[PDB]
């Protein structure tokens, strides 16, 4: 791992290896990199809580490969649910 | 020894009064002796002190000391005991 | 086990970038635009600088995460003022 | 006024100290002063000091033993009452009578604190055995204390042999106290 | 003039009898306000000095503008003048515009020799001796531990052949050896502390106090010149035995006072920490481990993990640790350091305890004073700063005293907290490889690290200087190479450089190691400000530090390269 | 045999430890007595300090040890107290590493540990014995049984012909202690990765019970034991001695507990000239501007005065704050901000919550098979705090229960066969946004808010915040965000959160200031202009959405007594009433002239 990141194009690489069955949409994989990457939680003084994960949403069209990019997604991250659209209720996310 | 805006005249007056009985006071036969003095018994005769805030070097009675700021004398309770009292230095 | 962090940063750079943002999303029915974005943008420096498991945030990742932030922001515009958006952000991206 | 609020009707633990500094004490010189400057105090008797061998028991006053102490110029020599055998039949002498006081000196608490403070290598015994027999000789004397305050009246009260620092100590209660149930009792009549 | 190994009793007895009447004080000590062994002979000074009843005032002291204007500031009934710290290496009589005239009370021709109203006597470790203190000046008194009579023969023989002066040649053979013994660097030759317990033993005034004060004052030199602290350590520890009481059977007491020489170790606060931390945190152990990254905190791990010691046993802190791993702890080290080159570690140090109390050791002691210290709490800025600093020094000089602990556990406290941003700078140094390396030295410059408030005070910067040195540095194989670290403080913008002396690896005796390495960046330094005309500032004390403006560093840096005197 | 030399071995570190010249514990047990306080608390390090073998015996068998020390204890008590007295109670305090709820194990059955935890539930006080007088059935034998609580004891199964379990209690001549049962969570921060946070259960004996009170952070020291209620136990917690943020002993009696060097403290503070900008700048020292609604958080936290009527009427005395505005305003990380620095809050998001939720609900016990009230948010935050963020988000339900307990202060329950009136004496800060997400200024404000007037009438200031992108503002909260992020004045222009709650506590315990007529003449003048504008202000199209009611009036009054309250001042004088004034126009009138 560290010698792959040594390399100066290490960051291109894995924005092409993700998803390397969907052609191109080479923005869609870039913030996918970017979310699973995630950021850095930050906690000032011990009073201010600052957010450090990245959220990603998909406007598009019908057949433009946006399942099969979360499926990826799904099996790359370490721990994942997937969820529908009305399959999921207010209380079956989150606590109940 | 022997703001303001709080009091009246009357009590200005009376204050100002009082002072000048005080110090009168002090004039007479116990001149030798300082009324208005510390009313903490004596008990050691040298003491260590540490200068609060600075000061030119102010002659006093008993002698000249040249009050910078964050340096200790090893001194004479009885000749730094006015300094301490107007709160130049400190017993530390 | 990467925890990178931010010592070195173009503070104008970021600034300006968030007010040009902000100025151009006043425009009704626009992505809406706030301090979760600049956040955001640094959320993302954060992380390009983690794919190389490097410990600090560098310019390029910073410029990386404002490119995409901005290209973004211009592709959700519409198409009359696309050109115009893309033209007045090109010196970011 | 001319005086605080907190120096009226009492003394301070500091005036106590300066009382207790002017009874004597038994010192050994540890330089020659007499002759085979002069000192001329106008409080204190000056004789005992011209006349100062080494190694000789002489008496001064306790201020002036201290000073000499603090140049190490004499070796003071502590009280007899501050032994170990004599703090022990004292405790037991507590113990015995519930309903009296041993007949401790008057100062014992101030001059056994300011030994141990100033004169520490002076005393025969270990500090530490005597700090705790005056520990526990003071906790005696609280307790029969305690138990003699039930008895506060109109008319008047007896304390023997109590030292002077328990008396200032107590002297705010009781006064307040005893005059309190003196003005309820003249009011009745 | 000066004054012999022997000659302490009398310059003290020459004190006792001018600077000595109760009715108004004459005698003044100039302190040096960032030096440790200097504050702690200072203290043994003041506790002399209340013994026989001498008024005296202490006055803190940073750099040379500040003396010069104290100075300018004293009073006639000044009888002695005492300069502990400082003033070896520079010329008082011309730096202070003294001139003996102006400073005589009476003169005897039979005699051949004048009375003069004030006296000046310098404690001073550092050097070289400047000559016109030594062998020209009168006023002048310099406390001596005998380099000039072991090695100062010849130049004193060129300096007295010069002031008695074909003779152009003989002229030049003179000012020649004398330029070649001013060419020299400067280093630090013995502890002030060790000449002062010199002169105690002297007049008999040495007890348990004085000694701890010794102690303190001679290890405070360990961490930079190891050397001087070998070389003293023998008698230390022959008057330990001397001043201990013969028999120990007796059970502890509440007043009981111990002082042991017990096995220490080159850890950080072991006794106020946890284990981890004080392997953690240690500049021998990161610089033998490389803690700055994984790999060093895997093999810290693994170390652990065969000593025997549970990870959760070794966090918890010193007092409520497993009882039975604390006292096999040296046979653990005894075989187990060795494997990871830590051999070390093991030494003997001071350990002083009070009764029903704990037990710190002097090196833990010299620690909480620095941090009291240094983080103890144009023009106009730089002169709050330093007053700041001269505060701080008597937070540092009340932790001495054995009333105030609270002060000694809030010193610790803050030397942990210390330490911690020192190791987070280091870390991101090296991480960034910020050290560039050029043939004549290395170089090292801050810029916009997370904590640069903390390096303004010289003390952090040479903490930090010394972390960076051991680690990477002293070890590698690589050539000795003295290093630069410059720091910027925006709230003012100039920097703070300061030239640091190569050290060879830690305990490896050898004829080369036994040599000393010289600080030549002062001379350096002032020929490039000399030279160049950047205001720089050569006010402190040590020579090596000196604030540069924003825009003038490259140039001299520059030069500095060129100049190849380093 | 070797108790004895414990017990010798007790004593002597109680009667022989020093560390300067006073008899530290010796001094502490006598002074203890004085009072009728039958304890003693033991520092850990001391006792390292005096002798280790005595610490390394206590740690070993806690449980075998401890109850010895305990009689050292009492004996040293009656030397040192009575001229020749139940068990005292001995109580420590350590600086040992703090364990995490979840890392109890095996390993640590039997051992004294440290942790921390958030207390969630209470029991009522039980009966224990201690001094048993038993008597046998058939021969009448007088016999007696001491007990101490420490487990590792029963009635005789023999009796000294007489059956099995021959003995019966007689009680009138047994002696009892006092007993409590509290159940412990651990902290959210520390709960591992996609886990439900853990309970713990822990009891407490003599002088540790009644010190806790529900939702309120605690240290704990005490004995990790197990009690089989066949191969398993059930683990417990037998607490030694509870550490606490929060002086609750001070909360819940009108008896204040405070130092006099705390006291003397708090008064300095006072006599700050500018004590209101010191606390405007010390909440949420991260988030830029929003200075009026720091001052309307300030005032909140202070709180009014309360007055009881002599005809029974009782008149509300805190003060409640809305925040509508559009999104990255900040209003949740200010709602956050005011739940960690009063002394007792809760924070409750209105999508997660319920109308038995947020009043009490009606439980009924498994096994009595009876019916009991547990409580909830308004409840557990009784005397402090509500924030409610996405109070837009509730449901009409669940929101018109809240109505009473905003008003009224009281909670009326008739469930079950359950009639009762609790007490909930709560401030309500509220965060919501509006209808569309963003306040569109081409519809009207009635479109714009969904609020009935009912519920907004309680809320004593409504602030609504609009996100303006102006470039200056724009770029001055770029950089001071970016600050935060790749980046300790305490020069007496901010105090610490521990600081500022412990203040706050103070001067509610403290002061309850009341109008001048003169405050009160400008506050009528005031009200009159208010409601003559308000008036003018309406169209014929529309009537106001945001209402101005007599409950303004109160709601102003409360402002101006809560900054007199501020100073410690017993009066509140008309400086006071014009930042009231001030505030009030800048936030309720600023949203009803929209
Ligand atoms: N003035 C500010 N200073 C610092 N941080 C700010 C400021 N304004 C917004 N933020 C940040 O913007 C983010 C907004 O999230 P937050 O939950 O606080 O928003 P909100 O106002 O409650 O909005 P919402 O209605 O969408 O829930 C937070 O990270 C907050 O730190
Ligand atoms: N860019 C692309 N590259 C490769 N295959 C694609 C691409 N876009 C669509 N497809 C194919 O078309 C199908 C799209 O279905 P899907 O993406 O699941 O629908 P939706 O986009 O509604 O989620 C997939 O089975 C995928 O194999
Ligand atoms: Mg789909
Ligand atoms: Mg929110
Ligand atoms: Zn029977």
């Amino acid at each position: 791992f560290r010698k792959i990141s040594r390399d100066r194009g290490i960051i291109d690489k894995i924005i092409s290896s993700m998803a390397p069955s969907i052609y191109g949409h080479r923005d869609i994989k870039t913030a996918v990199a970017c979310s699973l990457f995630g950021g850095v939680p930050k906690n000032v003084n011990g009073k201010h809580s600052i957010r450090g994960d990245i959220n990603v949403l998909l406007l598009g069209d019908p057949g433009t490969a946006k399942s099969q990019i979360l499926k990826y997604v799904e099996k790359t991250a370490h721990r994942a649910v997937f969820a529908t659209g009305q399959g999921a209720s207010a209380v079956g996310l989150t606590a109940s | 020894n022997g703001d303001t805006n709080n009091l009246s005249h009357q009590e200005q007056e009376y204050l100002k009064e009082y002072c000048d009985l005080i110090t009168d006071l002090k004039s007479g036969d116990l001149v030798d002796i300082d009324l208005s003095g510390s009313l903490v018994p004596p008990s050691d005769v040298f003491i260590d002190v540490r200068v609060l805030k600075d000061a030119g070097e102010i002659q006093t009675e008993y002698g000249v000391f040249n009050l910078i700021k964050d340096s200790q004398f090893f001194v004479r309770q009885s000749d730094v005991e006015r300094l301490i009292q107007q709160g130049y230095l400190q017993k530390i | 086990k990467i925890y990178p962090k931010l010592h070195q940063m173009d503070m104008d750079k970021v600034s300006r970038v968030y007010a040009d943002l902000r100025r151009e999303s006043i425009s009704t029915g626009s992505f809406p635009i706030t301090v979760r974005h600049l956040e955001s943008i640094l959320r993302i420096a954060e992380s390009f600088a983690k794919m190389r498991l490097s410990e600090f945030v560098s310019s390029y990742d910073l410029d990386r995460a404002i490119k995409v932030v901005v290209d973004s922001f211009v592709d959700a515009q519409k198409v009359s003022v696309r050109r115009q958006l893309r033209r007045s952000f090109a010196i970011y991206t | 006024m001319s005086l605080p609020a907190h120096l009226q009707q009492t003394f301070s633990p500091e005036e106590i100290q300066f009382i207790v500094e002017n009874e004597p004490i038994k010192i050994f010189p540890r330089i020659t002063t007499r002759q085979k400057t002069r000192w001329q105090l106008i409080t204190t008797d000056d004789k005992a000091l011209n006349n100062m061998v080494a190694m000789r028991s002489t008496e001064v006053v306790l201020w002036i033993a201290l000073l000499l102490k603090q140049q190490s110029k004499c070796s003071i020599v502590a009280p007899q009452w501050l032994t170990t055998k004599e703090l022990d039949r004292k405790i037991q002498y507590e113990k015995t009578h519930p309903d009296r006081f041993s007949e401790l000196p008057w100062n014992w608490l101030v001059l056994a604190r300011i030994l141990f403070n100033k004169a520490k290598d002076d005393f025969h015994d270990p500090i530490h055995e005597l700090r705790g027999k005056i520990q526990d000789l003071r906790e005696i004397r609280q307790i029969k204390v305690l138990k003699g305050l039930k008895y506060l009246n109109e008319s008047h009260l007896q304390l023997d042999n109590l030292s002077l620092l328990e008396i200032n100590e107590l002297r705010p209660f009781i006064t307040e106290i005893m005059d309190k149930l003196r003005e309820i009792h003249t009011a009745s009549l | 003039m000066y004054y012999g190994i022997s000659q302490f009793s009398e310059a003290y007895n020459k004190i006792l009898r001018n600077s000595s009447s109760h009715s108004s004080c004459q005698l003044v000590i100039f302190v040096s306000c960032l030096n440790i062994d200097a504050l702690c002979a200072t203290k043994m000074l003041s506790l002399l000095f209340k013994k026989q009843l001498v008024q005296s005032q202490i006055v803190p002291i940073f750099g040379y503008s500040e003396l010069r204007r104290h100075y300018s500031q004293l009073d006639d009934n000044i009888n002695s003048l005492l300069l502990v710290g400082f003033g070896g290496v520079i010329d008082l009589e011309a730096f202070l515009e003294i001139d003996p005239q102006e400073y005589v009370i009476d003169t005897d021709e039979k005699s051949g020799e004048q009375s003069f109203r004030r006296d000046i006597y310098v404690l001073d470790a550092h050097r070289p001796w400047n000559l016109d203190n030594i062998f020209g000046s009168q006023i002048i008194q310099c406390f001596d531990d005998g380099t000039v009579d072991d090695t100062l023969g010849e130049q004193k023989e060129a300096y007295y052949k010069l002031l008695e002066l074909q003779r152009k040649k003989q002229i030049h053979e003179y000012e020649g050896v004398l330029e070649e013994y001013y060419s020299q660097g400067t280093t630090v030759v013995n502890s002030i502390s060790a000449q002062i317990y010199s002169l105690l033993s002297a007049i008999g005034e040495t007890n348990l106090s004085n000694l701890w004060l010794n102690i303190l004052g001679t290890t405070s030199l360990d961490i930079a010149y190891a050397q001087v602290y070998n070389r003293l350590y023998p008698l230390l520890q022959d008057e330990v035995k001397r001043l201990t009481p013969s028999s120990r059977n007796s059970v502890k007491t509440p007043d009981t006072l111990t002082l042991n020489i017990q096995p220490d170790y080159y850890l950080f606060l072991l006794r106020h920490s946890s284990l981890y931390d004080s392997f953690y945190y240690s500049n021998y152990v990161n610089a033998k481990l490389s803690l700055w990254n994984e790999n060093g905190k895997k093999r810290l791990h693994k170390m652990f993990a065969r000593m025997g010691i549970p990870l959760s046993t070794a966090q918890e802190t010193w007092l409520y640790m497993d009882h039975s791993i604390k006292r096999e702890l040296g046979i653990i080290f005894d075989k187990n350091l060795d494997r990871y080159g830590l051999q070390d570690i093991i030494r003997d140090g001071f350990v002083r305890t009070l009764g029903y109390r704990g037990s710190i050791s002097a090196s833990e002691f010299v620690e909480a004073l620095t941090a009291l210290l240094e983080v103890g709490n144009s023009a106009q800025k730089l002169t709050n700063l330093r007053k700041r600093w001269v505060s701080n020094f008597w937070l540092s000089w009340d932790a001495l005293d054995d009333r105030k602990v609270e002060l000694l556990n809030r010193g610790i406290q803050l030397a942990q907290d210390l330490q911690r941003a020192i190791f987070n700078t280091g870390v991101a140094i090296l991480e960034k490889k910020l050290i560039k390396h050029l043939r004549i030295y290395r170089l090292c410059v801050l810029q916009d690290g997370p904590d640069l408030d903390l390096y303004r005070n010289p003390l952090t910067l040479l903490r930090l200087g010394n972390w960076l040195i051991e680690c990477c540095a002293e070890s590698e194989d690589k050539q000795l190479l003295p290093m630069v670290l410059a720091s910027i403080d925006e709230n003012t913008d100039t920097y703070l450089v300061a030239g640091l002396t190569p050290r060879y690896p830690r305990g490896l005796d050898t004829i080369h190691t036994k040599k000393p390495i010289l600080n030549n960046f002062s001379m350096a330094f002032q020929q490039i400000t000399a030279e160049t005309d950047a205001k720089v500032r050569i006010d402190n004390f040590e020579s090596s530090i000196i604030e540069i403006r924003r825009e003038d560093l490259s140039p001299f840096l520059e030069k500095l390269t060129l100049s190849g005197l380093l | 045999d070797d108790n004895t030399e414990i017990i010798k071995s007790f004593k002597n570190f109680i009667l022989e430890f020093r560390l300067d010249s006073q008899f530290i514990y010796r001094d502490q047990l006598r002074n203890n007595i004085l009072v009728k306080n039958y304890s003693l608390t033991v520092n850990m390090e001391h006792l390292i300090g005096y002798n280790e073998d005595i610490y390394k015996k206590l740690s070993d068998e806690p449980s075998d040890i401890i109850p010895l020390f305990e009689t050292a204890i009492t004996q040293v008590a009656k030397r040192i107290s009575i001229l020749s007295l139940p068990t005292f109670q001995l109580i420590l305090n350590s600086n040992a590493n703090q364990i995490p709820l979840r890392d109890l194990d095996s390993e640590h059955v039997s051992k004294i540990v440290r942790l921390s935890g958030i207390i969630i539930s209470t029991s009522v006080l039980s009966s224990r014995a201690t001094y048993l007088s038993i008597m046998c059935r058939n021969c009448r034998h007088t016999t007696s049984i001491t007990i101490n609580n420490f487990n590792s004891v029963s009635l005789p199964r023999s009796c000294l012909n007489c059956g099995p379990d021959p003995y019966i209690i007689i009680h009138e001549s047994s002696k009892f202690i006092d007993q409590q049962f509290l159940k412990l969570q651990e902290i959210p921060e520390l709960v591992p990765v996609g886990e439900m946070p853990r309970n713990l259960t822990m009891t407490c004996d003599r002088y540790l019970t009644n010190k806790v009170i529900p939702g309120t952070r605690v240290t704990i020291v005490g004995i990790y034991s197990i009690y089989n209620s066949v191969a398993i136990r059930t683990p417990y917690i037998k607490i030694l001695g509870i550490q606490s943020d929060v002086e609750t002993s001070s909360i819940w009696n009108s008896v204040t507990m405070f130092t006099e060097e705390e006291e003397e403290e708090f008064l300095q503070l006072s006599r700050n000239p500018k004590l209101y900008e010191i606390l405007t700048n010390s909440i949420a020292p991260s988030i830029f501007g929003n200075e009026d609604i720091k001052k309307a958080i300030v005032c909140l936290l202070m709180g009014g005065s309360k007055k009881i009527l002599p005809d029974g009427m009782r008149l509300r005395g805190d003060i409640n704050v809305l925040l509508l505005g559009d999104p990255g305003t900040a209003k949740s990380q200010l709602l956050k901000f005011v739940e960690k620095v009063s002394p007792i809050a809760v924070y409750t998001s209105g999508k997660g919550s319920s109308a038995a939720g947020l009043t009490a609900s009606v439980q009924r016990d498994p096994m009595t098979r009876e019916f009991y009230l547990e409580g909830g948010a308004m409840v557990l935050a009784d005397g402090g705090v509500v924030c409610i963020d996405e109070f837009d988000k509730m449901r009409d339900e669940d929101r018109v229960a809240i109505h009473e307990a905003m008003e009224q202060q009281t909670i009326s329950i008739a469930k079950a066969g359950i009639t009762t009136v609790l007490n909930s004496r709560t401030s309500v800060l509220a965060a919501a946004n509006p209808i569309y997400g963003r306040y569109d200024d081409l519809k009207s404000p009635g479109d714009n808010i969904d609020f009935q007037t009912t519920i907004l009438s309680r809320f004593d200031m409504i602030f609504i915040v609009k996100d303006d992108h102006n470039e200056e503002r724009d770029i001055s909260i770029a950089n001071h965000v970016i600050n935060i992020h790749t980046g300790q004045e305490e020069n007496g222009s901010e105090i610490s959160i521990e600081k500022m709650k412990r203040y706050i506590t103070y001067c509610r315990l403290k002061c309850a200031p009341r109008l001048s007529p003169q405050a009160a003449e400008k506050l009528s003048s005031n009200f009159v202009t208010i409601r003559k504008q308000l008036l003018i202000n309406e169209e014929s199209t529309e009537r106001s959405s945001i209402p101005i009611t007599i409950r303004q009036l109160e709601a102003i009054i409360r402002i101006t007594e809560s900054l007199a309250k501020l100073e410690l001042s017993p009066i509140a004088q008309e400086r006071h009433v014009d930042e009231a004034i001030r505030l009030f126009q800048a936030s309720t009138m600023d949203a009803a002239s929209q």
